Protein backbone atom coordinates (compact mmCIF):
# COMPACT_ATOMS: atom_id res chain seq x y z
CA UNK A 1 0.00 0.00 0.00
CA UNK A 2 2.80 2.38 -0.91
CA UNK A 3 5.07 1.38 1.97
CA UNK A 4 7.99 -0.32 0.25
CA UNK A 5 10.94 -2.32 1.49
CA UNK A 6 12.83 -5.59 1.44
CA UNK A 7 12.84 -8.45 3.90
CA UNK A 8 11.22 -11.73 4.85
CA UNK A 9 7.58 -11.88 5.93
CA UNK A 10 6.35 -14.17 8.70
CA UNK A 11 3.19 -14.65 10.73
CA UNK A 12 2.80 -12.45 13.81
CA UNK A 13 0.75 -12.68 17.00
CA UNK A 14 0.46 -8.93 17.61
CA UNK A 15 -2.94 -7.28 17.94
CA UNK A 16 -3.56 -3.91 16.31
CA UNK A 17 -6.46 -1.68 17.13
CA UNK A 18 -8.99 -1.71 14.28
CA UNK A 19 -7.51 1.47 12.77
CA UNK A 20 -3.74 1.08 12.68
CA UNK A 21 -2.10 -0.09 9.47
CA UNK A 22 1.50 -0.82 10.42
CA UNK A 23 3.78 -0.74 13.41
CA UNK A 24 7.25 0.33 14.44
CA UNK A 25 9.13 0.05 17.71
CA UNK A 26 12.12 2.37 18.17
CA UNK A 27 14.03 4.70 15.84
CA UNK A 28 11.00 4.43 13.52
CA UNK A 29 11.74 1.15 11.76
CA UNK A 30 8.70 -0.71 10.45
CA UNK A 31 8.24 -4.13 12.03
CA UNK A 32 4.72 -5.27 11.16
CA UNK A 33 2.16 -4.57 8.46
CA UNK A 34 -1.50 -5.39 7.99
CA UNK A 35 -2.33 -6.59 4.49
CA UNK A 36 -5.22 -4.64 2.93
CA UNK A 37 -6.95 -7.76 1.59
CA UNK A 38 -6.85 -10.26 4.46
CA UNK A 39 -6.48 -7.82 7.39
CA UNK A 40 -4.08 -10.08 9.27
CA UNK A 41 -0.91 -8.82 10.91
CA UNK A 42 2.34 -9.87 9.27
CA UNK A 43 5.89 -9.45 10.53
CA UNK A 44 8.99 -8.11 8.77
CA UNK A 45 12.55 -9.28 9.33
CA UNK A 46 15.65 -8.22 7.38
CA UNK A 47 17.10 -11.11 5.43
CA UNK A 48 20.46 -12.30 6.62
CA UNK A 49 23.80 -10.63 5.99
CA UNK A 50 27.28 -10.63 7.46
CA UNK B 1 19.46 -4.23 12.10
CA UNK B 2 20.52 -1.72 9.45
CA UNK B 3 24.00 -2.87 8.54
CA UNK B 4 24.91 -3.05 12.23
CA UNK B 5 26.51 -6.17 13.70
CA UNK B 6 27.58 -7.12 17.21
CA UNK B 7 30.32 -9.60 17.63
CA UNK B 8 30.58 -11.95 20.61
CA UNK B 9 33.58 -11.75 22.93
CA UNK B 10 36.29 -14.36 22.58
CA UNK B 11 36.13 -15.34 26.27
CA UNK B 12 32.83 -16.58 27.64
CA UNK B 13 31.46 -15.82 31.08
CA UNK B 14 32.23 -19.32 32.34
CA UNK B 15 35.90 -18.94 31.41
CA UNK B 16 36.11 -15.60 33.22
CA UNK B 17 34.48 -17.16 36.27
CA UNK B 18 37.01 -19.99 36.07
CA UNK B 19 39.94 -17.56 36.10
CA UNK B 20 38.35 -15.80 39.05
CA UNK B 21 37.93 -19.07 40.93
CA UNK B 22 41.51 -20.12 40.16
CA UNK B 23 42.95 -16.82 41.38
CA UNK B 24 40.90 -16.92 44.56
CA UNK B 25 41.73 -20.54 45.36
CA UNK B 26 45.42 -19.89 44.78
CA UNK B 27 45.48 -16.85 47.03
CA UNK B 28 43.58 -18.68 49.76
CA UNK B 29 45.78 -21.75 49.76
CA UNK B 30 49.28 -20.55 48.84
CA UNK B 31 49.36 -16.84 49.63
CA UNK B 32 51.49 -14.70 47.35
CA UNK B 33 53.97 -17.44 46.43
CA UNK B 34 51.99 -18.53 43.38
CA UNK B 35 52.54 -15.13 41.80
CA UNK C 1 21.11 -7.28 48.11
CA UNK C 2 18.91 -4.27 48.93
CA UNK C 3 20.61 -1.02 47.91
CA UNK C 4 20.41 -0.35 44.18
CA UNK C 5 22.39 1.95 41.87
CA UNK C 6 25.64 0.75 43.44
CA UNK C 7 27.00 -0.23 40.01
CA UNK C 8 26.61 3.11 38.27
CA UNK C 9 29.81 2.93 36.24
CA UNK C 10 29.00 -0.22 34.28
CA UNK C 11 25.39 0.87 33.85
CA UNK C 12 26.34 4.25 32.45
CA UNK C 13 28.89 2.73 30.07
CA UNK C 14 26.13 0.52 28.69
CA UNK C 15 23.74 3.47 28.50
CA UNK C 16 26.22 5.64 26.61
CA UNK C 17 26.90 2.95 24.03
CA UNK C 18 23.18 2.31 23.53
CA UNK C 19 22.45 6.03 23.20
CA UNK C 20 25.16 6.51 20.59
CA UNK C 21 23.83 3.62 18.51
CA UNK C 22 20.26 4.89 18.87
CA UNK C 23 21.05 8.39 17.67
CA UNK C 24 23.13 7.04 14.80
CA UNK C 25 20.16 4.98 13.63
CA UNK C 26 17.67 7.81 14.12
CA UNK C 27 19.86 10.06 11.99
CA UNK C 28 18.73 8.09 8.93
CA UNK C 29 15.39 9.95 8.88
CA UNK C 30 16.84 13.45 8.42
CA UNK C 31 16.12 15.29 5.19
CA UNK C 32 19.54 17.00 5.09
CA UNK C 33 18.01 19.69 2.88
CA UNK C 34 16.98 17.26 0.13
CA UNK C 35 13.38 16.62 -0.90
CA UNK C 36 12.92 13.33 0.98
CA UNK C 37 14.63 10.97 3.41
CA UNK C 38 14.18 7.83 1.28
CA UNK C 39 16.18 6.92 -1.82
CA UNK C 40 13.47 4.89 -3.54
CA UNK C 41 10.97 7.75 -3.61
CA UNK C 42 13.57 10.17 -4.97
CA UNK C 43 14.56 7.68 -7.66
CA UNK C 44 10.94 6.98 -8.62
CA UNK C 45 9.78 10.60 -8.45
CA UNK C 46 12.06 12.47 -10.86
CA UNK C 47 14.74 12.24 -13.52
CA UNK C 48 18.41 11.32 -12.96
CA UNK C 49 19.87 14.84 -13.39
C1 LIG D 1 -11.72 -8.52 -0.44
O1 LIG D 1 -11.75 -9.64 -1.31
C2 LIG D 1 -11.44 -10.89 -0.67
C3 LIG D 1 -11.47 -11.95 -1.74
O2 LIG D 1 -12.80 -12.31 -2.07
C4 LIG D 1 -12.44 -11.16 0.46
O3 LIG D 1 -12.03 -12.33 1.17
C5 LIG D 1 -13.12 -13.27 1.23
O4 LIG D 1 -13.98 -13.00 2.33
C6 LIG D 1 -15.09 -13.91 2.43
C7 LIG D 1 -15.94 -13.43 3.59
O5 LIG D 1 -16.72 -12.30 3.23
C8 LIG D 1 -14.58 -15.33 2.62
O6 LIG D 1 -15.69 -16.22 2.63
C9 LIG D 1 -13.63 -15.70 1.49
O7 LIG D 1 -13.05 -16.98 1.73
C10 LIG D 1 -12.52 -14.66 1.37
N1 LIG D 1 -11.64 -14.97 0.26
C11 LIG D 1 -10.31 -14.91 0.34
C12 LIG D 1 -9.56 -15.27 -0.91
O8 LIG D 1 -9.74 -14.59 1.38
C13 LIG D 1 -12.51 -9.98 1.42
O9 LIG D 1 -13.55 -10.19 2.37
C14 LIG D 1 -12.76 -8.69 0.65
N2 LIG D 1 -12.81 -7.55 1.55
C15 LIG D 1 -11.78 -7.12 2.29
C16 LIG D 1 -12.04 -5.92 3.14
O10 LIG D 1 -10.68 -7.68 2.27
Amino acid sequence: NGLTGTGVLTESNKKFLPFQQFGRDIADTTDAVRDPQTLEILDITPCSFG
Amino acid sequence: FNGLTVLPPLLTDEMIAQYTSALLAGTITSGWTFG
Amino acid sequence: SSTASALGKLQDVVNQNAQALNTLVKQLSSNFGAISSVLNDILSRLDPP
